[PDB]
Protein backbone atom coordinates (compact mmCIF):
# COMPACT_ATOMS: atom_id res chain seq x y z
CA UNK A 1 0.00 0.00 0.00
CA UNK A 2 2.02 3.21 -1.14
CA UNK A 3 -0.26 4.89 2.11
CA UNK A 4 -2.35 3.91 5.52
CA UNK A 5 -6.13 4.30 4.75
CA UNK A 6 -6.82 5.46 7.99
CA UNK A 7 -5.50 8.59 10.25
CA UNK A 8 -5.37 6.98 13.63
CA UNK A 9 -2.79 4.31 13.83
CA UNK A 10 -1.45 2.16 16.91
CA UNK A 11 2.25 1.37 17.49
CA UNK A 12 4.07 -1.36 20.07
CA UNK A 13 7.78 -1.38 21.18
CA UNK A 14 7.99 -4.81 21.60
CA UNK A 15 11.32 -5.56 23.13
CA UNK A 16 14.55 -3.65 24.52
CA UNK A 17 17.96 -2.89 23.43
CA UNK A 18 20.20 -3.76 26.19
CA UNK A 19 21.88 -0.40 25.26
CA UNK A 20 19.59 1.77 26.79
CA UNK A 21 17.26 1.96 29.77
CA UNK A 22 13.46 1.25 28.67
CA UNK A 23 12.56 4.90 29.19
CA UNK A 24 15.04 6.22 26.93
CA UNK A 25 13.86 3.83 24.06
CA UNK A 26 9.87 5.39 24.87
CA UNK A 27 11.22 8.88 24.69
CA UNK A 28 13.19 8.56 21.22
CA UNK A 29 10.22 6.04 19.64
CA UNK A 30 7.95 8.98 20.48
CA UNK A 31 9.57 12.13 19.97
CA UNK A 32 10.10 10.73 16.76
CA UNK A 33 6.29 9.47 15.88
CA UNK A 34 5.90 13.45 17.03
CA UNK A 35 7.52 14.72 14.17
CA UNK A 36 5.30 13.20 11.35
CA UNK A 37 1.97 13.59 13.49
CA UNK A 38 2.33 17.44 13.76
CA UNK A 39 2.72 17.61 9.85
CA UNK A 40 0.28 15.20 9.40
CA UNK A 41 -3.60 14.48 10.45
CA UNK A 42 -2.10 11.40 11.50
CA UNK A 43 -2.24 10.45 15.49
CA UNK A 44 -0.24 7.15 16.94
CA UNK A 45 -1.23 5.42 20.06
CA UNK A 46 0.55 2.86 21.92
CA UNK A 47 -0.49 -0.89 22.42
CA UNK A 48 1.42 -3.02 24.82
CA UNK A 49 -0.15 -6.44 23.69
CA UNK A 50 -1.56 -8.32 20.34
CA UNK A 51 -0.26 -6.99 16.74
CA UNK A 52 -0.29 -3.14 16.36
CA UNK A 53 -0.06 -1.29 13.21
CA UNK A 54 3.69 -0.40 13.40
CA UNK A 55 5.36 -3.39 15.43
CA UNK A 56 8.68 -1.82 16.27
CA UNK A 57 11.71 -3.96 17.72
CA UNK A 58 15.64 -4.60 18.26
CA UNK A 59 17.97 -7.56 16.75
CA UNK A 60 20.44 -8.98 15.34
CA UNK A 61 21.64 -11.24 12.32
CA UNK A 62 18.07 -13.79 11.36
CA UNK A 63 15.46 -12.07 13.26
CA UNK A 64 12.65 -13.48 12.07
CA UNK A 65 11.93 -11.66 8.48
CA UNK A 66 13.50 -12.16 4.66
CA UNK A 67 16.32 -9.61 5.30
CA UNK A 68 19.34 -10.53 7.95
CA UNK A 69 20.72 -7.72 9.59
CA UNK A 70 25.11 -7.48 8.84
CA UNK A 71 26.66 -6.61 12.37
CA UNK A 72 27.77 -3.44 13.85
CA UNK A 73 27.71 -0.76 10.83
CA UNK A 74 26.63 -1.14 6.96
CA UNK A 75 23.03 -1.53 7.67
CA UNK A 76 21.48 0.05 11.14
CA UNK A 77 17.90 -0.45 10.52
CA UNK A 78 15.10 -1.56 7.94
CA UNK A 79 11.22 -0.77 7.93
CA UNK A 80 8.27 -1.87 5.86
CA UNK A 81 5.61 0.09 4.22
CA UNK A 82 1.94 0.49 4.86
CA UNK A 83 0.30 -2.71 5.27
CA UNK A 84 -0.51 -5.68 6.96
CA UNK A 85 1.43 -8.41 9.15
CA UNK A 86 5.11 -7.48 8.64
CA UNK A 87 4.38 -4.07 6.41
CA UNK A 88 4.61 -1.03 8.57
CA UNK A 89 6.99 -2.58 11.04
CA UNK A 90 10.70 -1.67 12.38
CA UNK A 91 13.75 -3.49 13.33
CA UNK A 92 16.40 -1.82 14.27
CA UNK A 93 19.94 -4.04 14.17
CA UNK A 94 21.31 -4.42 17.85
CA UNK A 95 24.70 -4.56 16.37
CA UNK A 96 24.45 -1.45 16.78
CA UNK A 97 25.10 0.76 20.02
CA UNK A 98 22.02 2.99 20.14
CA UNK A 99 22.35 6.34 22.24
CA UNK A 100 20.27 8.78 23.52
CA UNK A 101 22.79 11.16 22.66
CA UNK A 102 25.32 11.24 19.14
CA UNK A 103 27.95 9.16 21.11
CA UNK A 104 26.88 6.03 19.50
CA UNK A 105 23.98 5.55 16.76
CA UNK A 106 21.10 8.20 17.74
CA UNK A 107 17.81 6.10 17.99
CA UNK A 108 15.33 9.05 17.56
CA UNK A 109 17.05 10.01 13.95
CA UNK A 110 17.29 6.17 12.70
CA UNK A 111 13.58 5.89 14.35
CA UNK A 112 12.18 8.84 12.03
CA UNK A 113 13.79 7.62 9.30
CA UNK A 114 12.19 4.42 9.67
CA UNK A 115 9.17 5.50 10.51
CA UNK A 116 9.41 7.90 7.29
CA UNK A 117 9.05 4.49 5.07
CA UNK A 118 6.41 3.26 8.07
CA UNK A 119 3.89 6.04 6.32
CA UNK A 120 5.14 5.54 2.74
CA UNK A 121 8.04 7.76 2.13
CA UNK A 122 11.17 6.30 -0.12
CA UNK A 123 14.25 7.16 -0.06
CA UNK A 124 15.82 10.87 -1.00
CA UNK A 125 18.30 12.08 -3.10
CA UNK A 126 19.03 15.10 -0.75
CA UNK A 127 21.45 14.89 1.69
CA UNK A 128 19.70 17.25 3.81
CA UNK A 129 16.48 15.12 3.90
CA UNK A 130 16.01 12.97 6.69
CA UNK A 131 14.59 9.78 4.03
CA UNK A 132 17.95 10.48 2.41
CA UNK A 133 19.55 6.65 3.38
CA UNK A 134 22.87 7.28 4.72
CA UNK A 135 22.71 8.42 8.85
CA UNK A 136 23.16 12.14 7.76
CA UNK A 137 21.37 13.92 10.68
CA UNK A 138 23.75 13.59 13.98
CA UNK A 139 24.68 17.42 13.41
CA UNK A 140 21.05 19.02 13.64
CA UNK A 141 19.90 17.08 17.28
CA UNK A 142 19.68 19.65 19.45
CA UNK A 143 17.10 21.45 16.96
CA UNK A 144 15.77 19.05 15.22
CA UNK A 145 14.08 19.69 11.93
CA UNK A 146 12.16 18.25 9.27
CA UNK A 147 13.88 18.78 5.79
CA UNK A 148 10.72 20.83 3.64
CA UNK A 149 11.70 17.91 0.90
CA UNK A 150 10.37 15.39 3.96
CA UNK A 151 7.56 17.86 4.56
CA UNK A 152 6.43 17.92 0.65
CA UNK A 153 6.61 13.83 0.83
CA UNK A 154 4.64 13.69 3.83
CA UNK A 155 1.86 16.04 2.74
CA UNK A 156 1.30 14.54 -0.40
CA UNK A 157 0.59 11.55 1.41
CA UNK A 158 -1.69 12.57 4.21
CA UNK A 159 -2.24 16.06 3.48
CA UNK B 1 16.78 1.62 5.42
CA UNK B 2 19.57 3.93 7.31
CA UNK B 3 23.74 3.01 6.33
CA UNK B 4 26.89 3.81 7.27
CA UNK B 5 27.97 5.30 4.31
CA UNK B 6 31.18 3.56 2.48
CA UNK B 7 34.13 5.57 1.77
CA UNK B 8 35.42 4.27 -1.94
CA UNK B 9 38.57 3.12 -0.23
CA UNK B 10 36.18 0.89 2.08
CA UNK B 11 33.95 0.12 -0.63
CA UNK B 12 36.85 -1.21 -2.96
CA UNK B 13 38.46 -3.26 -0.05
CA UNK B 14 35.49 -5.06 1.47
CA UNK B 15 33.54 -5.65 -2.03
CA UNK B 16 34.27 -8.67 -3.84
CA UNK B 17 33.69 -7.51 -7.33
CA UNK B 18 34.09 -3.87 -8.12
CA UNK B 19 33.38 -3.03 -11.75
CA UNK B 20 31.74 -0.48 -13.97
CA UNK B 21 29.08 -1.44 -16.27
CA UNK B 22 26.01 -0.33 -17.89
CA UNK B 23 22.11 -0.97 -16.72
CA UNK B 24 20.21 -2.51 -19.26
CA UNK B 25 5.78 -8.52 -7.33
CA UNK B 26 5.78 -10.33 -3.73
CA UNK B 27 9.45 -10.91 -4.44
CA UNK B 28 11.97 -10.72 -1.84
CA UNK B 29 14.75 -9.46 -4.37
CA UNK B 30 14.90 -7.54 -7.32
CA UNK B 31 17.43 -7.61 -10.16
CA UNK B 32 19.34 -5.21 -12.80
CA UNK B 33 20.80 -7.11 -15.73
CA UNK B 34 24.14 -5.19 -16.22
CA UNK B 35 26.48 -5.01 -18.87
CA UNK B 36 30.30 -5.11 -17.20
CA UNK B 37 32.83 -2.67 -19.31
CA UNK B 38 35.69 -3.13 -16.90
CA UNK B 39 36.70 -4.89 -13.63
CA UNK B 40 38.76 -3.24 -11.45
CA UNK B 41 38.80 -6.08 -8.86
CA UNK B 42 37.22 -10.03 -8.30
CA UNK B 43 39.43 -11.29 -11.18
CA UNK B 44 28.75 -10.70 -14.53
CA UNK B 45 25.40 -10.08 -15.60
CA UNK B 46 23.04 -8.95 -13.21
CA UNK B 47 23.11 -7.39 -9.61
CA UNK B 48 20.34 -8.48 -7.08
CA UNK B 49 18.95 -6.18 -4.27
CA UNK B 50 16.24 -6.34 -2.35
CA UNK B 51 13.07 -5.20 -3.92
CA UNK B 52 12.17 -2.15 -1.88
CA UNK B 53 14.21 0.74 -0.73
CA UNK B 54 12.89 0.30 2.88
CA UNK B 55 14.90 -2.70 3.56
CA UNK B 56 17.90 -1.41 1.93
CA UNK B 57 17.27 -2.12 -2.15
CA UNK B 58 19.23 0.24 -4.38
CA UNK B 59 16.91 1.94 -6.92
CA UNK B 60 18.06 3.17 -10.15
CA UNK B 61 17.75 6.57 -11.01
CA UNK B 62 19.23 7.42 -14.57
CA UNK B 63 17.03 6.87 -17.80
CA UNK B 64 20.32 6.57 -19.89
CA UNK B 65 21.50 2.88 -20.96
CA UNK B 66 24.58 3.91 -21.79
CA UNK B 67 25.24 5.64 -18.49
CA UNK B 68 28.51 3.79 -16.92
CA UNK B 69 28.15 3.15 -13.12
CA UNK B 70 30.91 2.09 -10.50
CA UNK B 71 29.80 -0.72 -8.76
CA UNK B 72 31.14 -2.15 -5.87
CA UNK B 73 29.49 -5.27 -4.53
CA UNK B 74 29.47 -8.97 -2.52
CA UNK B 75 28.68 -12.20 -4.02
CA UNK B 76 27.35 -14.71 -2.16
CA UNK B 77 25.80 -18.28 -3.52
CA UNK B 78 27.45 -17.09 -7.40
CA UNK B 79 25.19 -13.69 -7.13
CA UNK B 80 26.51 -10.35 -7.32
CA UNK B 81 24.48 -8.57 -4.22
CA UNK B 82 24.18 -4.30 -3.42
CA UNK B 83 22.04 -2.66 -1.48
CA UNK B 84 21.94 0.85 -0.23
CA UNK B 85 24.50 0.75 1.78
CA UNK B 86 27.15 -0.08 -1.36
CA UNK B 87 29.13 2.20 -3.12
CA UNK B 88 27.66 2.65 -6.44
CA UNK B 89 28.07 6.11 -8.42
CA UNK B 90 28.15 6.90 -11.76
CA UNK B 91 31.68 6.67 -13.16
CA UNK B 92 31.67 10.00 -14.48
CA UNK B 93 30.33 11.51 -11.12
CA UNK B 94 33.91 10.84 -10.05
CA UNK B 95 36.57 12.84 -9.69
CA UNK B 96 39.68 11.86 -11.45
CA UNK B 97 41.51 10.80 -8.16
CA UNK B 98 38.69 8.42 -7.20
CA UNK B 99 38.89 6.80 -10.72
CA UNK B 100 42.42 5.98 -9.89
CA UNK B 101 41.59 5.13 -6.74
CA UNK B 102 39.39 2.24 -8.01
CA UNK B 103 42.09 1.59 -10.71
CA UNK B 104 45.27 1.24 -8.40
CA UNK B 105 45.67 3.39 -5.13
CA UNK B 106 42.82 2.15 -3.38
CA UNK B 107 44.38 -1.54 -2.93
CA UNK B 108 47.70 -0.25 -1.28
CA UNK B 109 45.58 0.74 2.28
CA UNK B 110 43.30 -2.65 2.36
CA UNK B 111 45.80 -4.41 4.28
CA UNK B 112 47.21 -2.24 6.32
CA UNK B 113 44.17 0.75 7.23
CA UNK B 114 40.69 1.52 8.05
CA UNK B 115 39.03 4.32 6.77
CA UNK B 116 36.31 5.34 10.36
CA UNK B 117 33.71 7.37 8.83
CA UNK B 118 33.08 10.48 12.06
CA UNK B 119 28.96 9.29 12.57
CA UNK B 120 29.50 10.35 16.61
CA UNK B 121 29.81 12.83 19.65
CA UNK B 122 33.43 13.23 20.37
CA UNK B 123 34.00 10.61 17.58
CA UNK B 124 37.72 9.03 18.47
CA UNK B 125 40.34 7.21 16.79
CA UNK B 126 41.09 3.85 18.08
CA UNK B 127 44.15 3.23 16.25
CA UNK B 128 47.20 5.24 14.61
CA UNK B 129 46.04 2.98 11.13
CA UNK B 130 42.68 4.72 11.46
CA UNK B 131 41.73 7.84 9.33
CA UNK B 132 38.78 9.95 10.13
CA UNK B 133 36.62 10.32 7.67
CA UNK B 134 34.93 13.66 8.94
CA UNK B 135 33.14 14.60 5.31
CA UNK B 136 29.45 14.63 6.56
CA UNK B 137 30.68 16.62 9.67
CA UNK B 138 32.61 19.48 8.36
CA UNK B 139 30.06 19.93 4.28
CA UNK B 140 26.82 17.30 5.17
CA UNK B 141 27.31 14.92 2.79
CA UNK B 142 29.72 12.05 2.38
CA UNK B 143 30.73 13.72 -1.17
CA UNK B 144 33.05 15.79 0.04
CA UNK B 145 37.41 16.37 -0.18
CA UNK B 146 37.88 13.38 1.81
CA UNK B 147 35.84 11.23 -0.46
CA UNK B 148 36.98 12.39 -3.78
CA UNK B 149 40.60 13.05 -3.22
CA UNK B 150 42.15 11.22 -0.24
CA UNK B 151 43.09 7.78 0.26
CA UNK B 152 44.01 6.26 3.99
CA UNK B 153 47.32 4.88 3.40
CA UNK B 154 50.22 2.96 5.73
CA UNK B 155 52.60 5.89 6.44
CA UNK B 156 54.76 3.85 8.79
CA UNK B 157 54.41 1.50 10.84
CA UNK B 158 51.68 1.59 13.00
CA UNK B 159 50.43 4.80 11.66
CA UNK B 160 48.03 5.20 8.53
CA UNK B 161 47.22 8.63 7.12
CA UNK B 162 45.14 10.27 4.78
CA UNK B 163 46.91 10.71 1.29
CA UNK B 164 46.59 12.04 -2.10
CA1 LIG C 1 2.59 -4.16 10.85
CA1 LIG D 1 24.30 -3.41 10.92
CA1 LIG E 1 23.15 -2.97 20.33
ZN1 LIG F 1 14.02 -7.12 9.84
ZN1 LIG G 1 15.61 4.07 4.59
Amino acid sequence: MPKWRKTHLTYRIVNYTPDLPRDAVDSAIEKALKVWEEVTPLTFSRLYEGEADIMISFAVKEHGDFYSFDGPGHSLAHAYPPGPGLYGDIHFDDDEKWTEDASGTNLFLVAAHELGHSLGLFHSANTEALMYPLYNSFTELAQFRLSQDDVNGIQSLYG
Amino acid sequence: CTCVPPHPQTAFCNSDLVIRAKFVQTTLYQRYEIKMTKMYKGFIRFVYTPAMESVCGYFHRSHNRSEEFLIAGKLQDGLLHITTCSFVAPWNSLSLAQRRGFTKTYTVGCEECTVFPCLSIPCKLQSGTHCLWTDQLLQGSEKGFQSRHLACLPREPGLCTWQS
